[PDB]
């Protein structure tokens, strides 16, 4: 009943972000959602003296019939030192090492805490109308809104208190909170681990805190690694195959110092046809084997800089496959990976890319407690019109749109 | 008279005080006109005399056209100190998204702003002074009690006040559609004309009880309603008349205005083109500079005059029927589309002509056009249209499977109307056995721009071409062009240029570079081409041989 005073960062005004146009079915769903939220006092209508706005979308975690997702990305940047410095939620480095990690949505708890009365005007949002036929429906939040990085910072003391009996009861379980999500990691058998999650759900339910109802929200970060680069093993090398191989190793030497290609180049002397078969000499085979032993070792000197942003690049590999790498400085990868899923009838590109972004973002949160900024291989307008069709997360990472193709496609196959 | 309308609380920007601009003297006949106008505004409660403790002021002028003077207050300094408001009427509806109505009435809210009160605590900042004659006596001090004309917050507050006044009427009459724009009201309904005119009168009376006056049925406007450059009938719409001038000479201003009018007309008039006319605006921003119309620009303008020769109208939206969009290629990277529910009547038309960069292909541009239409449809009708496209399924399926970017394609139908969208050539995925292997390379001097482009083949053929006014990039493209000129219908080409590899693997069929076009012409004539890449200066077989030739 007593509100925590909240302030923007010094010298910054509130967000004024355009509301994206929405289909008719999503406007209706948003109108039904907000009519209830206003009856429940969570949000109230505002007037023209509130110039701020934050975009809203309608997404769909599988259920009977629609949830409201607010893109607080701008408001989060403009309230940053309030939530990252004053009430920052530290990051445990052991969460990435547990055998199983389950993710639980606790965002419903925020709705019981009132929001600082002088801060509510910054949570203003608009439900658009079809073809601008009527002015937007303008609301602002009265309670802590989901997706705002200040809601967990305020609810943190209440969350530590609710979780305290569970942690003393289970001293080995790692619990980390990122926004509206709890990440719970254990080293238990998957059957015992799911029982412990149900126990924790019953603990939160007993203290009045509702939650959901081999994959899904269940992870296994002990099986994740940084992925290795691999060279093909062939019995017959053509001139073209060797040229592919010297090209890849020349690109690899940009990351690994000790790569050598001299013995392989000397096999291609004197203007050969591309399809000519070249048997590998003993000296090139040993050159090839020594390079294979260099790529099985991690690149050394790669460290995470908490002062820098994380960058995530994605490559479309075809055959429903996608490769990604997370870095802060070019060619010093902190993690690389691959994504693939195979249901021809239901599946398409934007679909795969959207699920890849959410997967990479979840891996990022588990490991560094921070989302990356994505270099998305897609047209800007195409992504902006369809990403909400398959978004099932409560957060939204930063993204930008890459317009040049890379030849490094096959270099990551 | 206290107004029954709830005032909106207004604040000044933080750390700013109200305006303190002193009033310049005006002529005696202006002052006499100001005293007469203000005394009538004071009687109507729109202003009020204030004491001397108010330290603020804003200049006032007076000017006439009728036989009446008008009062003008220059609120520029107060606007700079006024808070920001929720942006007003930024997006207007597109008439193609409205639904047909039997009757539509326009209502001009006369004296709109002065009928809405102003926040009491904020009125002190609107103080102004009528100067006494020869500045010998104290000036007459007034301040506003309503929304002043030209103040930063008057449009936002009035529209907000108007909506709150309208919402009980609309709640009682869900069979009535109202759209507000500035101080106008467009009221449409499907009721029989008798009871529709009754609802209009009920609305006028409802508005009148809050101090909002509206034109009598006598002075109520009639079709059509000139609004935002459109002409609106209850059952059809079009753009206002487009007049393209005949001129002996054309400046940048004249052609910028011309492209604007042609763009505006393209939303209903099908086939408008603006590629050649917009090419003339490249790079130059001198408004009065005369640009000579090219041969292609003259033809394009001629083609548009023929399209604009007789009127075209658009039909309104029927939500009960499917939305269909069809696209045709015009050539030179130009496309046009129509959105319709029924034949012979279009909801709207439009064009997509942009090249994203220097090179594209038809399948990519078609996808970008479908994207532009999908965005436009969601804004106007809240949904995605069914597409009819001049591309066969096998053509698109092989493109979006192998295109390096992610993309989404809606449900669509193939329309056989030529010209069809096709893949003009496809590079081989594996090297061609029995086909000659060309090791191409190029080089140029960055100062003299003198270059060389040549090749060495496995068969022993070698060639070198001298090049002037070129770059290392162009030479690498000239080298591939050379190997395509001198090879059979099947050829393996090995380059060291990542640049040239990225261009050709993008499989373009259109380009702004003449050289790339010539390479496209050669790739079409070939039967099988394999393009391979190796690192430069790594001892890689034939590449080191051709590198030594053109380096010299
Ligand atoms: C300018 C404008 C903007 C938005 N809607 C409308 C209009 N004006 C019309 O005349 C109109 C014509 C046909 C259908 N709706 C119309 N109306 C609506 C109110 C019935
Ligand atoms: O690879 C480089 O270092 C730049 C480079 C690019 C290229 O397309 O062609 C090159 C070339 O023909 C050279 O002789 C040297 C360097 C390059
Ligand atoms: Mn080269
Ligand atoms: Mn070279």
């Amino acid at each position: 009943i007593e509100t925590v005073p909240v302030k923007l960062k010094p010298g910054m005004d509130g967000p004024k972000v355009k509301q994206w146009p929405l289909t008719e079915e999503k406007i209706k769903a948003l109108v039904e959602i907000c009519t209830e939220m206003e009856k429940e006092g969570k949000i109230s209508k505002i007037g023209p003296e509130n110039p701020y706005n934050t975009p809203v979308f309608a997404i769909k975690k599988k259920d009977s019939t629609w949830r409201k997702l607010v893109d607080f990305r701008e408001l989060n940047k403009r309230t940053q030192d309030f939530w990252e410095v004053q009430l920052g939620i530290p990051h445990p480095a052991g969460l990435k090492k547990k055998k199983s990690v389950t993710v639980l949505d606790v965002g419903d708890a925020y709705f019981s805490v009132p929001l600082d009365e002088d801060f509510r005007k910054y949570t203003a949002f608009t439900i658009p109308s079809i073809n601008n036929e009527t002015p937007g429906i303008r609301y602002q939040y009265n309670v802590l809104p989901q997706g705002w990085k200040g809601s967990p910072a305020i609810f943190q003391s209440s969350m530590t208190k609710i979780l305290e009996p569970f942690k003393k009861q289970n001293p080995d379980i790692v619990i980390y909170q990122y926004m509206d999500d709890l990440y719970v990691g254990s080293d238990l058998e998957i059957g015992q681990h799911r029982t412990k999650i149900e126990e924790l759900r019953q603990h939160l339910l007993r203290w009045g805190l509702t939650t959901p109802d081999w994959m899904g929200y269940e992870l296994h970060p002990d099986k994740w690694t940084v992925q290795p680069i691999v060279l093909p093993e062939k019995d017959s090398w053509t001139v073209n195959d060797i040229q592919k191989l010297v090209g890849k190793l020349n690109w690899a030497s940009q990351i690994y110092p000790g790569i050598k290609v001299r013995q392989l180049s000397k096999l291609l002397r004197g203007t050969k046809a591309l399809t000519e078969v070249i048997p590998l000499t003993e000296e090139a085979e040993l050159e090839l084997a020594e390079n294979r032993e260099i790529l099985k070792e991690p690149v050394h000197g790669v460290y995470y800089d908490p002062s820098k942003d994380l960058i995530a690049e994605i490559q479309k590999q075809g055959q429903g496959q996608w490769t990604y790498q997370i870095y802060q400085e070019p060619f010093k990868n902190l993690k690389t990976g691959k994504y693939a899923r195979m249901r021809g009838a239901h599946t398409n590109d934007v679909k795969q890319l959207t699920e890849a972004v959410q997967k990479i973002t979840t891996e990022s949160i588990v490991i560094w407690g921070k989302t990356p900024k994505f270099k998305l291989p897609i047209q800007k307008e195409t992504w902006e019109t369809w990403w909400t069709e398959y978004w099932q997360a409560t957060w939204i990472p930063e993204w930008e749109f890459v317009n040049t193709p890379p030849l490094v496609k096959l270099w990551y196959q | 008279p206290i107004s029954p309308i709830e005032t909106v609380p207004v604040k000044l920007k933080p750390g700013m005080d109200g305006p303190k601009v002193k009033q310049w003297p005006l002529t005696e006949e202006k002052i006499k006109a100001l005293v007469e106008i203000c005394t009538e505004m004071e009687k109507e409660g729109k202003i009020s005399k204030i004491g001397p403790e108010n330290p603020y002021n804003t200049p006032v002028f007076a000017i006439k056209k009728s036989t009446k003077w008008r009062k003008l207050v220059d609120f520029r300094e107060l606007n700079k100190r006024t808070q920001d408001f929720w942006e007003v009427q930024l997006g207007i509806p597109h008439p193609a998204g409205l639904k047909k109505k039997k009757s539509v009435t326009v209502l001009d809210v006369g004296d709109a702003y002065f009928s809405v009160p102003l926040d009491e605590d904020f009125r002190k900042y609107t103080a102004f002074t009528i100067p006494s004659i020869n500045n010998e006596t104290p000036g007459i001090r007034y301040q506003y009690n309503v929304l002043p004309q030209g103040w930063k917050g008057s449009p936002a507050i009035f529209q907000s006040s108007m909506t709150k006044i309208l919402e009980p009427f609309a709640a009682q009459n869900p069979d009535i559609v109202i759209y507000q724009y500035m101080d106008d009201l467009y009221v449409g309904s499907d009721l029989e004309i008798g009871q529709h005119r009754t609802k209009i009168e009920e609305l006028r009376q409802h508005l009148l009880r809050w101090g909002l006056t509206t034109p009598d049925k006598k002075h109520q406007k009639e079709p059509p309603f000139l609004w935002m450059g459109y002409e609106l009938h209850p059952d059809k719409w079009t753009v206002q008349p487009i007049v393209l001038p005949e001129k002996d000479s054309w400046t940048v201003n004249d052609i910028q205005k011309l492209v604007g009018k042609l763009n505006w007309a393209s939303q209903i008039y099908p086939g408008i083109k603006v590629r050649q006319l917009s090419k003339l605006l490249r790079g130059t921003k001198a408004l009065t500079e005369v640009i000579p119309l090219t041969e292609e620009a003259e033809l394009e303008l001629a083609e548009n005059r023929e399209i604009l020769k007789e009127p075209v109208h658009g039909v309104y939206y029927d939500p009960s029927k499917d939305l269909i969009a069809e696209i045709q290629k015009q050539g030179q990277g130009q496309w046009t589309y129509q959105i319709y529910q029924e034949p012979f009547k279009n909801l709207k038309t439009g064009k997509y002509a942009r090249m994203r960069g220097a090179h594209t292909n038809d399948v990519k541009q078609l996808t970008e056009a479908v994207q532009k239409i999908t965005t436009e449809s969601i804004v106007i009708w809240g949904k995605t249209p069914k597409f009819k496209l001049p591309i066969q399924k096998e053509t698109w399926e092989t493109w979006w499977t192998e295109y390096w970017q992610a993309t989404w394609i809606p449900e669509w139908e193939f329309v056989n109307t030529p010209p069809l969208v096709k893949l003009w050539y496809q590079l081989e995925k594996e090297p061609i056995v029995g086909a000659e292997t060309f090791y191409v390379d190029g080089a140029a001097n960055r100062e003299t721009k003198l270059g060389k482009a040549g090749y060495v083949t496995n068969k022993g053929r070698q060639k070198v071409v001298p090049l002037t006014n070129t770059t290392n990039q162009k030479t690498e493209l000239q080298a591939i062009y050379l190997a395509l000129q001198d090879s059979g219908l099947e050829v393996n080409i090995v380059t060291d240029s990542q640049y040239a590899l990225g261009i050709i693997q993008a499989q373009p069929d259109k380009s702004e570079s003449e050289l790339v076009n010539q390479i496209i012409e050669q790739l079409i004539k070939k039967e099988k081409v394999y393009l391979a890449w190796v690192p430069a200066h790594k001892g890689i077989g034939g590449n080191e041989q051709v590198d030594k030739l053109v380096s010299a």
